[PDB]
């Protein structure tokens, strides 16, 4: 932990407001990764005041917090990696890393139990996991093109979108015989995103840079962005607001009705993920491939 | 041996991983020349202004490891096809920058997929990329047996997998890889990457690739079951393939993580070995044809021409076809000859084109295997074979053989023979104008006479192979018609092509001829039922012949004479491929054309579609008189 790789592609805060990061070497002799931890968030991308940090063999695609000292990984070996905290939170020890895809796994997503997760990659395979047996619980093959993103209900266990360069949305219920249930022609679905406060209703962002607002039970839709929508995070309030990344090096801030209400240029690469501050609601932290970690002041 | 490859979607280090992959048994590696997630913009700002690098150092690796270790992979995100406009452009960009470094590192092969429909303006790009410049890379075209939208599980509540089997909806990924080649042109650096899946199709849906330029077969490891021991095998229907690809001399490439965890990467290279070392060897007729595998050659004229010394060498180097000329004397002797004038009666052989002399030892062996006297008349025109014959004569032969240096349409024998020997057949019976040379030489010959052979047949069968239709396109030569090359035969060794319909008979001549229509002008119609999908490139010629009653001698594959591996296939190619759906009939017509000084074939196809007649006026091809 000395170097760390340019390209940030994850950030994402805990219970208490740690930061954690995420990075790929996606250039360069050594094409890998890195996992850091950063209880001063204002201290990022610094590697000399952070928490904690550890080096993994290949890069970061897509990662999220397990509790609150687990993190999981995607890697593009094509594994799933769990990393753990010790008791003091000062090393990132690896707990398991089993080779189960076929190619780089590009999304995961933890379920409402915290107890096991779903792992979409480019084999067009999706597979559910048990954190605690390290086993592969089910490998679906519903899709007919790369797992472009995958996410867990965040309240039913069972339930989890998919959305693949099939031009399919599905929805998932491990309940039932068939649980692969297709939504919906236009262009590619590249990013999903719940409703933290109801239960049949998400958003989607396409390549085009539009995100739509769609209802379970089968729509509401808006130019946000200029190209490929890359993610769709909630914001904690009540009444939540939806903040929307894109290939267009921006960041912008949506209400109820996907009006535009903040907008931000300051990456000036891609502009990879964006995470909520639990601290202060108001604060709204986005990193990129440009080596930067900017907070936001959302009015 | 068995060259097989490594495909890879994660390379930390390239001199680590190239050294694990190599240590691993394996002679090449398929990797990425950029990152595979590392997105490039080209238009919009500011992403394009990215300070560099844009990929790893030429420096990494030494020229000789980038020119045989090393095989690029275009990058996932690179959509040529999108309906994004913004994304197609930037595929479009992308697209030429990791081929135009692929071949800056000078890499034998890079990697495109072909796993939609529409691959137009992806062909156009790669059309584009070839054209800039003569460089000397291969392009592999991963193309999967069967779509992922057709192999996916049925576990899509609300969009079942359709149960209903369709004949031509199972053959969508060659449609797509027959429009992408066709967009390009048939060129010679494109190839097949052919990725093979767990359930394989039906026997027809495989068979769709036979005569297809395949130079690569992609194997996963999840297509690999598990024996006892806990070792990677495959089904006897997946080795029923392995094999078939075997003799196209295929590169299989692996690719996939290792699902077998015990048994380290290795694993499933040994077991292709295996396979391998698990085969038939060849049989005299395969071995001395390794090598010649689709190399066309130019048909002989042993009449026109002279043959060289070695070209007869080859010729004697067979005794399953000269044991049955033995055979065949040894058979009409007795037939002629009684037992009560084994000692009064000799028979008077010509030899008719003796050239070194086999025929002659094999009329000397098959009149003392059947105790009757022989004079021999050892007829040949090319004054160099004529030498080899004039010194077997007097260190060995002696006054029993007499040897005549002229040609039989022209020599005025001194007497008539009982039996005429000659061996003026090629590779499509007649097309080495057997026919008029014992026409000429029939005067010669008692009113009881016998000709061996009697007689001949050749056979047509219309075959599909792309490989060979380039092979054709590829020999347009400076000072002569563009499109002559598709209006001659050729001889060659057929290989990776694809026979359409049983062959069927063509043209027939009897010797001797005793009909008042004397006339080997031939007109013959053909028509060959097709029961599967398929294009036609061309046409295969083989021939039967009758030495004397039973014994025979063929080279059509039904009833092709064991051993005797002195004859390949002819091939009558076509201008345009063509066409061809299921149950539909193939109509070709075949003409037989001469004049006083040439001979010459002329073939036209009139079902489905009519082609050009080929060869009109014996314009690019004629048999010299
Ligand atoms: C032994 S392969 C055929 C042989 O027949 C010879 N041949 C072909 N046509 C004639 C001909 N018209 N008269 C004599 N020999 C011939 C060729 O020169 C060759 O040696
Ligand atoms: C005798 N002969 C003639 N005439 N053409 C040939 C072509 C190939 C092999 C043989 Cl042995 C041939």
């Amino acid at each position: 932990p000395a170097c760390m790789e340019r390209q940030l592609e994850a950030a994402r805060y805990r219970s208490d407001g740690a930061l954690l990061l995420g990075a790929s070497s996606l250039s360069g002799r050594c094409w890998a990764g890195s996992l850091w931890l950063f209880k001063d968030p204002c201290a990022a991308p610094n590697e000399g005041f952070c928490s904690a940090g550890v080096q993994t063999e290949a890069g970061v695609a897509d990662l999220t917090w397990v509790g609150e000292r687990g993190i999981l990984v995607a890697s593009d070996s094509g594994a799933v990696e769990l990393w753990e905290l010790d008791e003091n939170e000062t090393l990132i020890v690896s707990k398991f890393c089993k080779y189960e895809h076929d190619d780089i796994v590009s999304t995961v997503s933890v379920l409402s139990s915290g107890t096991q997760a779903v792992s979409g990659s480019k084999d067009i395979c999706i597979k559910v996991w048990d954190l605690a047996q390290q086993v592969v619980l089910s490998s679906y093959r519903a899709h007919a093109a790369q797992v472009t993103c995958v996410a867990a209900s965040p309240h039913k266990d069972s339930v989890f979108l998919s959305c693949s360069e099939d031009n399919r949305i599905l929805l998932w219920d491990t309940r039932c015989p068939k649980p692969a249930s297709q939504i919906g022609p236009g262009y590619l679905p590249t990013s999903l995103a719940w409703h933290p406060q109801q239960s049949e209703v998400f958003v989607f962002g396409d390549e085009n840079g539009t995100v739509s607002l769609v209802d379970t039970k089968s729509v509401l839709s808006s130019a946000v962005h200029s190209q490929c929508v890359t993610g769709l995070v909630f914001s904690p309030h009540s009444v939540p607001f939806l903040a929307s990344l894109s290939e267009d090096c921006s960041l912008a801030v949506l209400d109820s009705s996907l009006s535009e209400l903040f907008r931000s240029q300051a990456h000036r690469d891609f502009v990879r993920d964006a995470t909520w501050s639990p601290l202060n609601h108001s604060l709204l932290t986005t990193v990129g491939w440009d080596h930067q970690v900017v907070h936001h002041v959302v009015p | 041996r068995v060259s097989s490859g490594r495909d890879l979607n994660c390379v930390p280090e390239i001199a680590d991983t190239l050294g694990a992959v190599a240590k691993q048994g394996f002679d090449f590696l398929c990797m990425p020349v950029f990152h595979p997630r590392f997105k490039r913009e080209f238009i919009q700002e500011p992403a394009k202004n990215r300070p560099g690098p844009q990929t790893r150092s030429d420096l990494l690796l030494s020229g000789r490891d980038w020119n045989t270790l090393i095989v690029g992979k275009l990058s996932p995100w690179i959509r040529p096809d999108s309906k994004v406009e913004k994304i197609r452009r930037n595929s479009e960009a992308a697209m030429l920058q990791e081929l135009n470094f692929g071949a800056y590192l000078g890499l034998p092969a890079f990697l495109l997929p072909l796993n939609q429909e529409d691959n137009t303006n992806l062909a156009r790009v790669l059309t584009n990329h070839i054209h800039t410049g003569h460089h000397s890379s291969m392009f592999w075209m991963r193309v999967p047996l069967v779509a992922p939208e057709d192999l996916r599980d049925d576990i899509i509540e609300n969009a079942p997998t359709t149960h209903t089997e369709e004949y031509s909806g199972e053959e969508k990924t060659w449609m797509w890889w027959h429009n992408f080649r066709t967009l390009c042109d048939y060129s010679k650096r494109i190839a097949v990457a052919l990725e093979i899946g767990a359930d394989l199709p039906s026997n027809h849906v495989i068979d769709r690739w036979l005569g297809e330029p395949i130079k690569a077969a992609i194997l996963p490891t999840s297509i690999f079951l598990t024996n006892k021991k806990g070792f990677p095998v495959l089904s006897k229907m997946h080795q029923r393939l392995i094999f078939r690809l075997l003799k196209l001399e295929v590169q299989f490439i692996i690719t996939g993580t290792n699902h077998h965890s015990e048994k380290e990467f290795c694993s499933y290279l040994q077991y292709l070995e295996y396979l391998s070392q698990n085969r038939p060897p060849p049989n005299a007729y395969e071995l001395f044809a390794k090598g010649y595998e689709d190399y066309l050659q130019s048909p002989l004229q042993p009449l026109m021409d002279n043959l060289e010394s070695q070209t007869y060498e080859v010729f004697e180097k067979d005794p399953i076809k000269y044991s049955q000329y033995q055979q065949a004397i040894y058979k009409c002797l007795l037939d002629r000859v009684p037992e009560e004038e084994k000692d009064t009666n000799v028979q008077v052989l010509m030899v008719l084109g003796a050239g070194r002399g086999p025929l002659v030892n094999a009329s000397l062996r098959a009149a003392k295997q059947a105790d009757r006297r022989i004079k021999l008349y050892a007829v040949e025109k090319n004054p160099n074979a004529v030498v080899t014959l004039e010194n077997w004569q007097f260190e060995e032969w002696g006054s029993q053989v007499t040897v005549v240096s002229s040609d039989m349409r022209e020599w005025v024998a001194p007497e008539k023979a009982d039996i005429i020997v000659s061996e003026l057949l090629g590779s499509f019976a007649d097309n080495e104008l057997s026919p008029e040379c014992l026409d000429g030489a029939q005067h010669f010959l008692k009113d009881d006479g016998v000709s061996i052979p009697g007689e001949y047949t050749s056979f047509l069968a219309p075959i599909s192979s792309s490989k060979l239709y380039n092979e054709v396109r590829a020999c347009r030569e400076k000072d002569r018609d563009p499109e002559a090359q598709f209006e001659m035969p050729y001889v060659v060794r057929l290989h990776n092509f694809h026979q359409l319909s049983a062959p069927q008979p063509c043209f027939t001549f009897s010797h001797p001829n005793r009909d008042p229509m004397i006339d080997n002008n031939r007109y013959c119609t053909l028509e060959f039922p097709v029961e599967v999908n398929t294009v036609l490139h061309g046409f295969a010629g083989y021939f039967e012949t009758v030495l004397y009653q039973d014994i025979t001698l063929s080279i059509r594959p039904e009833t092709h004479s064991p051993g005797m591996f002195s004859w390949f296939p002819i091939l009558f190619p076509i201008k345009q491929p063509i066409t061809v759906r299921e149950g539909q009939t193939i109509c070709v017509r075949f003409w037989r054309c001469s004049n006083s000084k040439k001979v010459w074939y002329e073939w036209a196809v009139t079902a489905p579609v009519c082609s050009a007649i080929h060869n009109p006026t014996g314009r690019s091809y004629t048999i010299g008189l």
